[PDB]
């Protein structure tokens, strides 16, 4: 596994080299900003349940046929396996915004993941949407927290983001 | 086993692969013999990089054999994405020529009828080019010029099996997979007794050809939508033919040219005699 | 790659569970420890070769049969293998400081490190004595918190030749 | 009574039902932690949908069973090392150890390559593959008589086995202790291994 | 019992391993961690007695229904045993906060909760309203990282029970 | 697995009560003292391998016996599990030390390890005396190391002291 | 103990099987292979005293700092514990030898060999170098199928020490 740290590592290596002052002082900015990126995944975790609830609500809002007979969000069984990918992929984008590096849910979530739910017939673009829901929730957390010092987290709002929308692309 | 997700879990390159094994890995337990189930009678199993030659190794021995071991990042990202090519941009040559209007042509003709392989500058058929540009042939008889020519007889068809060469000149020269294994036979035969070059012309001189292409359209791929007398597992054959924009033809891979097209699965759509 | 974000992370991956307080306070150790141990990688990192030179040639010192004809201290190709070997290690030492973990030192360089020197006859004596040095000379190129990190680092390295 | 164990394992007959799928995610439990009840929030849930979407066999489901924070806090950590060896022979085999020299092997293993190399080693076993194979439940054994024995482990698998209402539980007052005597264990065997 | 050592200490004992950098960084961050920790700690400890009274009231003002005859918010035993409970719960929060992680919390509350919840018909929702008024009023007592730690905490239980 | 603080907890929930003024200032002492415990573990772990050869050279000078044949370190086979038992003992006796507590040295390491050996023919006195050596050595590393800030670090060479003791009573 | 008669037991055993004639035409190799064996073990054990002196020595003139002060080749009680390794991988052999197989080098000489050599700072090299030394001279004790025998265990100890 890899995270900010390990990446620049390997790509020194590849060069036979000590790392670079300028790769140095990237990774000198990610500890500056890292009591800021502890706030961010502390966000996502101290609300999972509602943030995958609420982007759940709304899913099935917006496509009511999942929840029909014939839908793929039905009957019990179903919704519990949709909900738990929910939380699975949620839990794993939380790991790579903590670690500042994709790999993880690259690697362990979204490798294979679009070929899985073909096989099942299970509906791609629907799990896409919920992610995006997801995305749309975590960062209203991330962005709106109980007494966290004032400043600017836009930086790794985006980051989260890239890492919903690796998810969401992969998926689709 | 099969159809995996993700990758690694400490961290870990896993490759997924794939076996036939004796009851000896896996049997019932049942009352008498030992047997396998029959539909794992090639099973697959996804491995991390450690206890891959472990597993190797226990599987050569108690008797399996190893088909295939091919990592699992390769073989997550799904199928090609088809979309270039479901419907394609057709390219014709009219009467006037416009100087570059049959520019357009010959690059065109080469990336099809080579499948996309690259041709250098050394490499181009010079003087055939020549007799396009003055009308003096035809864009389908400047696409019969190119399969005769060496560099086609030297990437597809000298190193490779006759099932190959076959199988990728309906590719190539009519834009569509194989249908059936009468088509394969029926093509190896004529080989064998009029030689290559009868054998050739019988893809260019075809009916079907002709309706499609007609006389000046380059061949175009045509087999991702339905066709007429068109078995329907010929429209999962394309997927095996086709990998995708990047992908190419190649007879320089490791491995060397090979099929694609598994001999056991044409034969799903029908075997005859002769 | 071990560092204290990947180990809580895979700690929290293998119970199916979202990172909590017990896993964020490990983190912020791992970041409030940054500013040490890149000093210390600052230092070691401009201040590099001649660790290898000296280190190299204190080998053949201490073992003279080394740099003797027949011998495997002798010639351009051992003398140039051997600094860039201790080249290796200084360099991963350097990426464990900056990664946060001993993972660089156990991937590169532990794994494997006995089958390879077994079959190559290159005795880790050697390598301990060539680490014993930089450690002698560590000690006045840092101080506090980046040395008691650069001496971590190079003991592991010393334990996992012994 | 050890009426129950002669056997029978429970699998995964290709095309399986959710109603025979949830008797084995039950069985592989009671299998793994004995009588001893699992609260549903300390269910392996990730492993679980993992083997419900057929991407692993039973024999990998065991493997992150086995590996989980919640079998080292019950088993690992309140017991000493032997005892764990004793238990983990007796919940991923279903006997007890043959020799005093399986033990030294296990103990040596687990001091050099760690926690999860030492549960591997039993499921990456020939053993393990012969007898219970991918689709099979870990289940009792040592009430057979089963080739390449030692009459020995009949005894101590039964003293090991306190029946089906006995907790393998780690709260005994005493804890976690051991059960086979290493004097008794040294009968069968013993070598400068 | 999980806290940042206790899961060290397993982590390096299943691979048979001494405790390297890797291992006492993390330790340092669980250290460095106690004072706003602790503070926390003190503060929901002297607050106990109203932050559980209040709590309780909130549950019976969200669900008025509760207080009526028949009901499970009624007579002294109902009553009495709900204090308890929410005194439990902030007992274990305190723990969680003292201890450097969760441990305390997963082994006395979360393990089984479900269970026991179901069995005597008590409805997380209830204990969710509890532990909202408890967070709101936690808000005024604390700030800065003691704030964060006990809402860390709270919102591990919160979660929990959803 | 209890740590110092874990031990806190656990008496105070057996009164039903929050944690005394009391534990709560034993517990600011530990966290206090807690760089010298890192150092002190760190002395250990740097060392490990010098601390188990070192005590085994001095173990075998002393009991000569050990090493002939009917000896219970011959020949290759039980020297390397001696080794390994000496490393084993070592390292859980870092984990009490890192942890301000025994527990984890008791429960897996110590609890029937005397039975074992006795049932091995292992002499477990001269087992104790190999622990013993070990706690010379290793707490000499602790009191002397590569310029670690000057100070006080008797209460944790004594409280590591009684984990080598623990180990070598409990075996003896 | 691995010898030509344990392994094809141990093969009938697990299998729950009478021994068959592969079995037993097996064993009659170890017994027609033992008048070589037991020539190549009675001149080896006549011959020790001075084939571990030879060896003993060879070891010092191969790598002469030993011998010097400071040094591992020094003083009565490591030239001491020397000769008696030596004499112990001499009668090892003999025992395999007599033995029809390796099992009693497996046993007590290889199974643990790297750890012990590795804690004690023992080189192989110079153990190799006492093997290659007792090989020369038993090419001039034995010849034929029991100098076969005598080099087939010199050469697997050399062989498990590389
Ligand atoms: C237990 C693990 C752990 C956490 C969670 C942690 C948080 C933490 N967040 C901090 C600051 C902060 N955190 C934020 C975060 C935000 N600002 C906003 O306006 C956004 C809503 C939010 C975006 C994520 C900001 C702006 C600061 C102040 C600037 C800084 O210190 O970087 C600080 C510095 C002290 C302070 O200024 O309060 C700490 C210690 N430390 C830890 O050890
Ligand atoms: C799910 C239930 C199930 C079925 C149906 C099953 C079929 C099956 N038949 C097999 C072999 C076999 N099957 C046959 C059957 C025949 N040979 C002939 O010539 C006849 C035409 C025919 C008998 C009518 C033979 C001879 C083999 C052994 C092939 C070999 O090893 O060479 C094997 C390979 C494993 C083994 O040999 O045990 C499987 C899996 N296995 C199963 O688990
Ligand atoms: C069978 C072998 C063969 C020959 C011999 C051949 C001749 C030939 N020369 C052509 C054109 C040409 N040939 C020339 C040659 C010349 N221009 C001058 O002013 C000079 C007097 C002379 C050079 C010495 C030029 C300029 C054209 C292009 C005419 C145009 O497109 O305007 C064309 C028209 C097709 C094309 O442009 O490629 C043919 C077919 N083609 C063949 O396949
Ligand atoms: C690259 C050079 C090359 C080879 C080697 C080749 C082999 C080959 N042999 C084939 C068929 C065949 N091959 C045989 C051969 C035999 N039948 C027997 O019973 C005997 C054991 C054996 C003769 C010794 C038969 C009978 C078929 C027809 C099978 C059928 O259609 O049922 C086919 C299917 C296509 C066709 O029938 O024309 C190929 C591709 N094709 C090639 O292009
Ligand atoms: C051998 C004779 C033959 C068959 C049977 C055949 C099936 C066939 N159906 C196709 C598509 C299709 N088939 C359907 C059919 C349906 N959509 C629905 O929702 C209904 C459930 C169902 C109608 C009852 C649709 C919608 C597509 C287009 C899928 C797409 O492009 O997204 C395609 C892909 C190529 C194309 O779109 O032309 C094939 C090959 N092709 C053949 O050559
Ligand atoms: C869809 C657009 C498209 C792409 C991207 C493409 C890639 C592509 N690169 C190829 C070969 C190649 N690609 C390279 C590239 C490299 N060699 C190196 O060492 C470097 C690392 C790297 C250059 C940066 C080489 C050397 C070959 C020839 C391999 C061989 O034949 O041995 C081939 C095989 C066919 C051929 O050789 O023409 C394809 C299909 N083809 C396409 O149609
Ligand atoms: C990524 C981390 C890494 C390490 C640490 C490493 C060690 C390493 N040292 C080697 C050789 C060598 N190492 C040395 C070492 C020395 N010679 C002397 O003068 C001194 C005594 C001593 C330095 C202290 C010598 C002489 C060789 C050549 C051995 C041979 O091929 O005969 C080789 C064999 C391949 C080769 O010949 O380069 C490896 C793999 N390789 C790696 O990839
Ligand atoms: C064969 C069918 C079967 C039975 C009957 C069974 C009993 C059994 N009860 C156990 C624990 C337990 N049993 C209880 C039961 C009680 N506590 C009380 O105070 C009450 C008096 C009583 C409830 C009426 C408790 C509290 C424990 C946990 C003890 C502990 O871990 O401290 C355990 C230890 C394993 C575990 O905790 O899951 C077993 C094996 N196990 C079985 O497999
Ligand atoms: C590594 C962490 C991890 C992930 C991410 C994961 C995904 C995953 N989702 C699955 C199923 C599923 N996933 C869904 C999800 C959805 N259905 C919809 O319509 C929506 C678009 C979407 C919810 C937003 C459904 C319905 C199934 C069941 C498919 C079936 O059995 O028919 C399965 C098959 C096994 C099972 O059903 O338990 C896996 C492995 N598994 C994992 O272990
Ligand atoms: C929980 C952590 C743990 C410990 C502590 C442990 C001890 C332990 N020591 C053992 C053997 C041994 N232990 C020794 C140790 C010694 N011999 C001496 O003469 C000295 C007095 C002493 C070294 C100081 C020896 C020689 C054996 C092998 C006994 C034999 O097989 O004959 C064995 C038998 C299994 C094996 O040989 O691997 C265990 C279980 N195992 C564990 O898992
Ligand atoms: C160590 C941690 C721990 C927790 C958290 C715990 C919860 C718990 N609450 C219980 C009962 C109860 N819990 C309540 C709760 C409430 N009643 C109200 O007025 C409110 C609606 C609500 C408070 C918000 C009630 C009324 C009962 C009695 C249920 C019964 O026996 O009918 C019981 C049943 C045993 C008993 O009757 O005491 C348990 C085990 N027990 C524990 O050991
Ligand atoms: C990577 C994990 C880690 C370690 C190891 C660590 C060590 C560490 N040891 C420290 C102090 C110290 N460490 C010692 C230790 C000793 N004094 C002696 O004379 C004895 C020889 C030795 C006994 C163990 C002393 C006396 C101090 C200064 C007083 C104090 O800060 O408590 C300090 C405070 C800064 C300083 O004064 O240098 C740190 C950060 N911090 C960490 O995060
Ligand atoms: C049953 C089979 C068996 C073998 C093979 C064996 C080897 C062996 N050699 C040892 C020591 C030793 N081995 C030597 C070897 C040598 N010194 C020299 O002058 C030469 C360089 C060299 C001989 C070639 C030395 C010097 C020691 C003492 C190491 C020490 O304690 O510092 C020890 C440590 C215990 C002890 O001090 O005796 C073992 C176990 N032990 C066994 O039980």
């Amino acid at each position: 596994m890899q995270d900010a740290f390990t990446k620049a590592i390997v790509a020194a290596d590849l060069r036979g080299s000590f790392l670079s002052e300028q790769e140095l002082n990237q990774l000198t900015n990610l500890v500056k900003e890292s009591n800021k990126r502890l706030d961010a995944v502390n966000a996502i975790t101290g609300n999972a349940a509602e943030i995958i609830s609420d982007a759940a609500h709304k899913l099935f809002a917006e496509q009511t046929d999942l929840i029909r007979p014939g839908g793929n969000a039905y009957p019990n069984r179903r919704m519990a396996a949709c909900l738990r990918d929910m939380e699975i992929i949620l839990r794993y984008v939380s790991y790579a915004l903590l670690a500042g590096d994709a790999s993880v849910l690259e690697d362990r979530c979204l490798n294979g993941l679009k070929e899985t739910y073909v096989a099942l017939g299970t509906p791609t673009r629907s799990v896409a949407r919920a992610v995006q829901l997801m995305k749309e929730t975590a960062i209203g957390y991330v962005n709106s927290p109980s007494g966290v010092t004032r400043g600017d987290c836009s930086a790794l709002v985006n980051e989260a983001a890239t890492y919903f929308d690796k998810a969401a692309a992969s998926i689709a | 086993m099969n159809v995996l997700t993700t990758s690694s879990q400490r961290g870990g390159k896993l490759f997924k692969v794939t076996m036939t094994l004796s009851p000896a890995l896996s049997h019932h337990p049942w009352p008498s013999l030992d047997t396998y189930e029959p539909s794992q009678n090639s099973y697959s199993v996804v491995v991390p990089l450690d206890r891959l030659l472990a597993e190797m190794t226990y599987i050569k021995n108690k008797g399996g054999r190893v088909l295939d071991i091919s990592p699992a990042d390769l073989e997550a990202l799904g199928p090609p994405d088809i979309s270039s090519v479901a419907i394609p941009l057709k390219v014709e040559l009219w009467a006037k020529a416009d100087v570059s209007d049959v520019q357009a042509a010959i690059v065109a003709a080469y990336k099809q009828i080579f499948g996309n392989t690259y041709v250098l500058e050394s490499e181009r058929l010079t003087s055939a080019e020549s007799l396009l540009r003055n009308g003096s042939i035809s864009v389908r008889e400047f696409v019969r010029l190119l399969a005769k020519s060496e560099l086609y007889k030297e990437r597809f068809f000298f190193c490779t099996s006759n099932n190959r060469f076959t199988e990728l000149n309906f590719k190539h020269f009519l834009g569509r997979a194989p249908y059936n294994q009468s088509e394969i036979a029926a093509h190896l035969d004529r080989y064998q007794t009029f030689g290559y070059d009868a054998e050739i012309d019988s893809y260019i001189d075809s009916d079907e050809y002709i309706q499609a292409f007609g006389e000046n359209v380059v061949p175009y791929y045509r087999g991702f939508k339905s066709q007429s007398g068109q078995t329907v597992e010929s429209f999962n054959r394309m997927f095996k033919l086709y990998r995708g924009d990047a992908g190419s033809d190649t007879n320089l891979n490791l491995q060397g040219q090979k099929r694609r097209v598994d001999p056991k699965n044409l034969l799903r759509s029908g075997r005859g005699i002769v | 790659m071990k560092t204290v974000i990947t180990e809580v992370i895979a700690s929290a991956d293998s119970q199916g569970r979202f990172l909590n307080n017990t896993e964020l306070q490990a983190a912020n150790g791992r970041f409030q420890r940054a500013t040490a141990s890149m000093e210390a990688a600052r230092a070691l990192t401009s201040n590099a070769d001649s660790l290898v030179k000296g280190a190299v040639q204190e080998v053949y010192n201490k073992f003279p049969y080394l740099t003797q004809p027949g011998q495997m201290g002798y010639g351009d190709t051992n003398q140039a293998k051997c600094a860039r070997d201790i080249s290796h290690y200084l360099r991963f030492i350097t990426y464990s400081l900056v990664a946060g973990g001993t993972g660089p030192l156990d991937d590169y360089i532990v794994a494997g490190l006995r089958e390879v020197n077994r079959t190559f006859n290159l005795s880790p004596s050697w390598y301990i004595e060539a680490l014993k040095h930089i450690k002698g000379k560590v000690g006045s190129q840092l101080s506090g918190q980046p040395l008691t990190e650069a001496n971590a680092y190079i003991d592991y390295c010393i334990n996992a030749l012994s | 009574i050890t009426a129950v164990a002669p056997a029978q394992a429970v699998e995964l007959r290709p095309n399986f039902g959710e109603t025979e799928l949830q008797a084995v995610i039950r069985a592989t439990y009671k299998q793994l932690f004995g009588n001893t009840y699992i609260l549903e929030a300390d269910r392996v849930v990730q492993a679980e949908s993992l083997l419900r979407n057929g991407s692993i066999n039973v024999r990998e489901f065991v493997r992150l069973l086995a590996k989980s924070e919640l079998y080292k806090e019950r088993f690992f950590h309140c017991t000493s090392n032997n005892r764990f060896i004793e238990l983990t022979f007796k919940h991923l085999l279903g006997r007890a150890p043959y020799n005093q020299s399986e033990f030294v092997e296990h103990l040596d293993r687990y001091q050099k390559s760690g926690y999860d190399a030492e549960i591997d080693s039993y499921i990456d076993s020939d053993e393990y593959r012969r007898v219970f194979g991918e689709n099979t439940v870990p289940y009792f054994r040592g009430f057979k008589y089963q080739t390449g024995q030692a009459a020995g482990v009949f005894e101590r698998t039964l003293k090991l086995y306190g029946g089906d209402a006995d907790s393998d539980t780690n709260r005994n007052r005493q804890g976690q202790l051991r059960q086979v005597d290493p004097q008794e264990l040294l009968r069968s065997g013993r070598g400068i291994v």
